[PDB]
């Protein structure tokens, strides 16, 4: 996420151990994203379009579970 | 239910606690089948805990379990 | 006061505790759009 | 707009 948001990243600028392995992983991820439309790199979404897994919209599935728990207890 | 009905002020703090501890008490009380759909819908790490380790057989339908692991 | 005071509440959950009440609440909140 | 509506609630 930091590399994505910086936007001033350079591959050869990086120094330290694990440099080559992470470089290879990033190159493979970019190649996979180019070839396959599926997204691997993290992406940011505004507060308007809250998606399925977020904490804001747990309550729907949770209330479904709550209703089934009530059903079982009433049975 | 009270928090989501707006009867008293709604605070995310301790609401995360309510959610997580409800899941905890549900899994302790052996409500695995109910938690299956919740894990599938939200995405979690207890999907392995309940779906395979206590629900569906491992020898069958191996591929989804392998992908999850 | 911070330790010992709890926000007030109203007893409107008597009907919602029933499973049918939860179905009604789920339908209303899902279709709130 | 998302599938699930997002509505503001009062806080502490």
């Amino acid at each position: 996420r930091y590399i994505q948001l910086n936007d001033k990243f350079q591959f050869t600028d990086m120094r330290g151990q694990y440099a080559q392995s992470a470089q290879a992983w990033l190159e493979a991820a970019h190649k996979t994203q180019s070839t396959t439309k599926r997204r691997i790199s993290p992406l940011g979404v505004g507060i308007e379009s809250i998606q399925r897994g977020h904490r804001r919209l747990r309550w729907g599935s949770m209330l479904d579970a709550m209703r089934k728990c009530m059903r079982r207890r009433e049975n | 239910i009270k928090a989501r009905s707006g009867v008293f002020p709604f605070g995310e703090s301790e609401y995360s606690l309510w959610e997580d501890h409800w899941i905890y008490c549900a899994e302790k009380l052996q409500h695995w089948e109910i938690l299956t759909e919740l894990a599938k819908h939200e995405g979690f790490t207890d999907l392995l805990l309940e779906c395979g380790w206590r629900g569906a057989d491992w020898i069958a339908d191996r591929e989804p379990l392998e992908q999850s692991v | 006061l911070r330790l010992l005071d709890s926000p007030q509440s109203t007893g409107s959950i008597s009907q919602y505790l029933t499973s049918q009440g939860l179905t009604q609440l789920y339908n209303t909140l899902m279709s709130a759009d | 707009m998302s599938r699930i509506p997002d509505m503001d609630l009062i806080t502490v």
